[PDB]
């Protein structure tokens, strides 16, 4: 057997003269805890061992799973039987059947991520689920792929512009409706952008953590000169030899060989030597 | 912590005046009257007219004189404001029903005069 | 249930609104950014009935924005422990029931009532049906239910409804 | 074993007249291309028209694939028409003196200009189509004024008969 009692949890008494007393755990020990539970309407302080206790919770409190197949999931209970306790998860509305010993009282928020990855340097993607050795990534396919850890990272274009069916400008974190395609009728939020695709999120959608992709037009809003030695062939600095440190379409930063200056020269006055 | 059986409220709500369903309806429809009077102003989201139709199709009273009369007879007897709102909005049919709705009504009022005041409000419901 | 209490809010007004319509802009900003919000203490606000006063506008040092404390009266509505609340019923799935009391995603499970009430899929409109098939709980009807639970879900509430008490049916 | 799936001067003259009338009114055209042969034919016909009328308002083509097609068409002169081979000694006709590379169509600068879109939809055309909708001359010619000028790339029935 095993005992895992944490402070703040609600426990009950299943046998003895002090039965049906619910208290809050303060501390814990190994085998004979001699625990100190804060009972309701009782200022005199009692002692209870580990075998007498049982993790009974009041109805409508945040619960977490310590171990088992349902571990890592939170929710709210419905009714605690002798040994049959059910709860609905915060992510999906699937009924979870858990043992009463495998429940704990915690106030933390559920986790339930979504960074931009590169399967190959021509394709981008967003991971939908964190696994131990693989990445589950939903690309612009509608199909979830399974790739190894060693994908690369691409800089996201947070200032990108996309166009819907009404030719209206949309950007990141914008709610858009789906009116065409295989999944018309749903609604999503923009996370990353492409030339003709947009990534969508719906918190009510339960498949792959809410990640989905839709096309942009099927929605609606709801230098070589660098490092080169040049000659200034025109102007007041005519004849000076320099190396281009920086250049634009019009001007260039020329590091003069003879002086300690770097000067801005118009590129029409420069001759590559 | 908070409960209705022991009437445990947060400490800031000592003057928390509670409005009846038709009072909420008349205030909300007055807000729409002023909003329609307010030109060049955007309309509000689905929550407002959602609450408005919830107060419409579940309204217990229809004329403001009925609310005035029920309040004017209810403040004379010793009631809590939350108890007053629960009694005036639950719309009971029998006295034992009125006891069985809220645990805070257990033993607060005598059964015969409770039957009398339900007879009064059942005469003035429409 | 609907209360009528006093709330507090702070308005950060940009300097571009420092004109003849300043206080009106403050009221418009308040009406913009208090609607459609829920909190775990003061409940989900319905609407602002009136504004008591607009406080003194303290100019923040280092920013152009002015901070305006606002005292106003707003209708709030939250679940309560041990109270019977009127509800709205919609279509029924094979697992549960969709109830919407305003913004409330209240749910009814199979571990809140004895087996006197059942659900069948044989009828074309899904509804809750007993063995006698007397009471019908389908879309758009009047029921009563009791809520004890309340939870916070990022300005959303998750709760559980109960039907243990008698005469909690249609009128 | 032959294909079997199925005027030209008049269509080319009408397309050139439409382009000239739209560019002489100060507006900009956004004709798209989807095939390489149609793109090269449109560029060469445009370039000889611009050289013949001798007007200097620019024509631009986009993408990193149409440039590769231009280079390969430049390197394969013997596989071209009689005029391109015969007048090659004067000048390479695929070395365009008027059609230049589009740095986002000169950053979408104002004025009359000709722009070639990468697809025939997809990216690098819809931004131009939305940026020029409801303009003075919004002439976009698929194979907000919309014109229809189609060039046949395959043979017709009489060509197969011949």
């Amino acid at each position: 057997r095993e005992h895992n009692f944490q402070p703040g949890d609600n426990v009950e008494v299943c046998e003895g003269e002090l039965i049906n007393l619910q208290g809050k755990i303060l501390s814990v020990d190994g085998n004979k805890i001699t625990i100190m539970p804060k009972h309701e309407d009782l200022k005199d302080m009692l002692e209870f061992p580990a075998q007498e206790l049982r993790k009974y919770f009041k109805m409508g409190d945040h619960v977490k799973v310590i171990a088992g197949r349902f571990e890592g999931d939170t929710g709210l209970i419905v009714r605690v039987e002798e040994n049959f306790v059910i709860l609905f998860s915060d992510l999906t509305m699937h009924e979870l059947k858990v043992l009463p010993r495998d429940l704990q009282l915690c106030s933390e928020t559920a986790s339930g991520w979504g960074e931009l990855v590169q399967l190959d340097p021509q394709t981008v993607g967003v991971i939908v689920r964190l696994e131990r050795e693989t990445f589950q990534v939903l690309n612009m396919y509608g199909k979830v792929v399974t790739v190894r850890h060693q994908v690369t990272r691409k800089k996201d274009n947070r200032f990108a512009v996309a166009l819907d069916s009404e030719q209206n400008n949309i950007h990141v974190k914008d709610i858009v409706k789906v009116i065409d395609g295989p999944h018309s009728g749903r609604e999503g939020e923009i996370r990353h952008l492409f030339r003709s695709f947009a990534f969508l999120h719906c918190k009510k959608l339960v498949e792959n953590g809410g990640m989905f992709v839709c096309k942009t037009r099927h929605l609606v809003l709801a230098n070589e000169l660098i490092g080169q030695t040049v000659r200034i062939s025109q102007g007041p600095y005519k004849g000076y030899i320099g190396v281009v440190k920086d250049a634009t379409e019009s001007t260039a930063r020329v590091e003069l060989h003879s002086t300690c200056q770097t000067i801005s020269v118009d590129r029409q006055r420069l001759t590559t030597v | 912590e908070e409960d209705a059986s022991q009437l445990i409220f947060p400490k800031e709500f000592e003057t928390a005046e509670t409005l009846l369903n038709s009072e909420v309806h008349m205030l909300l429809e007055h807000r729409k009257q002023q909003n329609e009077s307010a030109e060049d102003e955007q309309e509000l989201s689905e929550v407002f007219m959602k609450t408005l139709n919830y107060t419409a199709r579940f309204s217990r009273f229809k004329n403001r004189e009925t609310i005035a009369s029920v309040r004017s007879l209810l403040l004379q007897k010793k009631l809590h404001k939350f108890e007053l709102a629960c009694l005036a909005n639950l719309c009971p049919e029998t006295a034992e029903e009125s006891k069985a709705l809220i645990p805070s009504l257990e033993g607060r009022f005598e059964d015969e005069e409770l039957q009398q005041i339900l007879d009064d409000i059942q005469t003035k419901r429409s | 249930m609907f209360y009528h209490i006093s709330l507090e809010h702070e308005i950060l007004l940009h300097p571009r609104y420092f004109g003849p319509n300043l206080l009106n802009t403050v009221k418009q900003k308040l009406f913009t950014e208090v609607e459609g919000t829920c909190t775990g203490k003061y409940g989900f606000v319905i609407a602002v009935t009136t504004i008591d006063n607009i406080g003194a506008g303290v100019i923040q040092p280092g920013r152009g924005f002015v901070l305006y404390p606002v005292k106003y009266k707003a209708i709030v509505f939250r679940p309560f422990k041990g109270e019977v609340v009127d509800a709205v019923v919609t279509q029924v799935n094979k697992v549960g029931l969709f109830t919407e009391i305003g913004p409330m995603s209240c749910f009814i499970s199979r571990h809140s009532i004895p087996s006197e009430m059942e659900f069948d899929p044989n009828s074309n409109p899904p509804c809750y049906k007993t063995m006698d098939e007397d009471i019908v709980i389908q879309q758009d009807d009047e029921i009563r239910l009791k809520i004890v639970g309340t939870r916070v879900d990022k300005n959303d509430i998750f709760a559980i409804g109960s039907l243990m008490d008698d005469y909690l049916g249609l009128v | 074993i032959t294909e079997s799936t199925y005027s030209k001067r008049c269509r080319e003259r009408d397309f050139l007249k439409k382009v000239h009338e739209t560019v002489e009114r100060g507006g900009k055209v956004l004709i798209p291309v989807f095939a390489l042969g149609r793109a090269q034919e449109l560029c060469i016909l445009l370039e000889t028209f611009w050289e013949r009328m001798n007007l200097k308002v620019p024509i631009y083509f986009s993408t990193g694939l149409t440039e590769k097609a231009n280079h390969y068409y430049k390197l394969f002169i013997p596989w071209t028409n009689q005029k391109i081979r015969k007048t090659f000694v004067q000048r390479n006709m695929f070395e365009f003196k008027h059609i230049k590379a589009f740095d986002r169509a000169f950053a979408d600068n104002p004025g009359p200009m000709v722009v070639f879109a990468t697809p025939g939809h997809a990216g690098q055309s819809l931004q131009i189509f939305r940026k020029w909708a409801g303009n003075e001359k919004n002439m976009v010619i698929m194979p907000m004024q919309v014109e229809y000028m189609s060039f046949s790339a395959h043979a017709d029935a009489k060509g197969i008969m011949q």
